[PDB]
């Protein structure tokens, strides 16, 4: 839901960069950034259902 | 049908304003109807009249125009604006320019004045010398200086030899003429500049 | 006939009615406009058929504006830095 | 292939289609516009409810124009005179 | 309703011309649709083509 039309392009880019930098080890994403079906410890932090 | 034609008027009303905004943007100006401009009056404390000058002399630049939503009954666009604001320090709303004619006695004698503008907005007259001014809307100048009225001030005198007849006539922008003539074919005193107004066309 | 007045010292004064600003400094700013038709549709009472008559006008006006703009980027930092360019 | 023509003395002529005015003098004038909505209402047949729809538009347009004008006075006389300033 | 919507067209027609006048005034030009300009052609005698300039 953090990606929406109400924000500008630069705002969305900053959001995506910060979220990717927070939730990545090397080039692999955390389980918490995935939905509950994609990973056991998913919290839908990055993707949705 | 009436239900449709009632909503069509709002579409036309929006179309007019959107066209005006497009014209202003193509013209490197700012449409202040689409922008708030109320937040920057408090951040920098200026009078109501001083904000009008800031609004009037603003230049804009568009660096991206994009579309984000492309539904059949819904759309969304974005425009990136970069604009520059000019902050003033004085206004000088009442001005008079100085024209130097001099007198001839041939030898043409003209007094030299450092100042070029006279300001009568205040109770006392101010004498202003302007440098590197720009003529865009209101006159924009980087430096203006207050100087003394050729008193506490010194003014050089330059005299140049000139051959006869040496007549000079200058339009006065209100219909009169400024005449400086050594000879006198018309009923005009010689060697003294004069202001001439005529009821009909004469030579 | 003619009308006369003798200038005393050969100095005359012109009206010159334009103001003189005497700028102090120049500032630069950035802003985004965010044109959206849903707000206008909700404020009015469009009925799912005049909405398509509004999006068409908005689209054609915005395309006409976009046909003459080059879509570049505003420099903001330092030319030497490599991290911004890499990003 | 190429096409050729030898200029005789090295002088060529450009179209240059803009006119050349050669001004004589410049004049200045003043005038007042006096925008009024009663004349438009009387010419049309507004019915005491579309009149309010016209005054609203006139007011908003005139305010938009007035938001960027400084409201100064035009100099017309002589800087020395005290009576005009006193008045 | 038709009585109202007939008078709304005149309001729109006036709005267009008023917006054009505002643009011209902000642009340091003169809108000659709102001004007569016929009195000064007789005060200073000029041709029809010279008045356009
Ligand atoms: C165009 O502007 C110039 C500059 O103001 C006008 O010249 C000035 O006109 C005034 C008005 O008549 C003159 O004042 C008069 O002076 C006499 C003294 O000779 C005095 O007795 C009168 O009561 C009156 O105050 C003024 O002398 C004259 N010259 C200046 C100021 O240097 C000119 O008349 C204007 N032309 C038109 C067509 O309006
Ligand atoms: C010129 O002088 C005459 C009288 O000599 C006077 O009647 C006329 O009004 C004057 N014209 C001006 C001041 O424009
Ligand atoms: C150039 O010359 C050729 C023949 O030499 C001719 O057919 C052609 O029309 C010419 N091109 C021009 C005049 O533009």
């Amino acid at each position: 839901k953090w990606y929406n039309l109400q924000n500008s392009i630069l705002q969305n880019e900053n959001e995506l960069t910060k979220r990717l930098s927070n939730l990545t080890i090397g080039n692999k994403l955390k389980n918490r950034a995935l939905p509950y079906e994609w990973a056991k410890g998913g919290l839908n932090r990055l993707f949705r259902n | 049908d009436i239900s449709i034609m009632e909503g069509m008027f709002a579409v036309q009303h929006v179309h007019t304003h959107l066209n005006h905004l497009r014209t202003m943007l193509m013209e490197r100006r700012i449409d202040w109807t689409y922008m708030s401009s109320s937040w920057l009056q408090t951040q920098l404390q200026k009078s109501d009249d001083e904000m009008k000058v800031i609004k009037r002399t603003a230049r804009s630049l568009v660096y991206y125009v994009k579309q984000t939503y492309n539904s059949l009954t819904a759309t969304a666009w974005e425009i990136g604006l970069y604009y520059e604001l000019i902050i003033p320090r004085h206004i000088y709303l009442n001005n008079w320019q100085i024209v130097n004619i001099g007198h001839l006695i041939l030898t043409h004698v003209t007094l030299s004045h450092p100042y070029e503008i006279i300001n009568r907005e205040c109770s006392n007259t101010l004498y202003l010398h302007l440098e590197e001014c720009r003529r865009l809307d209101y006159v924009i100048c980087d430096v203006v200086k207050i100087v003394q009225p050729c008193g506490s001030s010194d003014c050089p005198v330059w005299a140049e030899p000139v051959k006869e007849p040496h007549v000079q006539i200058s339009p006065l922008k209100n219909g009169s003429y400024l005449v400086l003539a050594s000879s006198t074919d018309c009923q005009i005193p010689p060697y003294v500049p004069s202001v001439v107004t005529v009821n009909e066309t004469t030579q | 006939e003619v009308n006369m007045t003798s200038i005393p010292q050969g100095v005359f004064y012109q009206p010159h009615p334009e103001p003189i600003i005497h700028t102090e400094r120049v500032l630069g700013l950035s802003q985004v406009l965010m044109i959206n038709s849903e707000n206008v549709a909700n404020s009015a009472n469009l009925s799912q058929e005049t909405k398509a008559l509004l999006t068409e006008m908005v689209n054609e006006e915005m395309q006409g504006l976009s046909d003459v703009m080059i879509d570049f980027e505003i420099p903001l930092g330092d030319p030497r830095d490599q991290e911004q360019y890499i990003h």
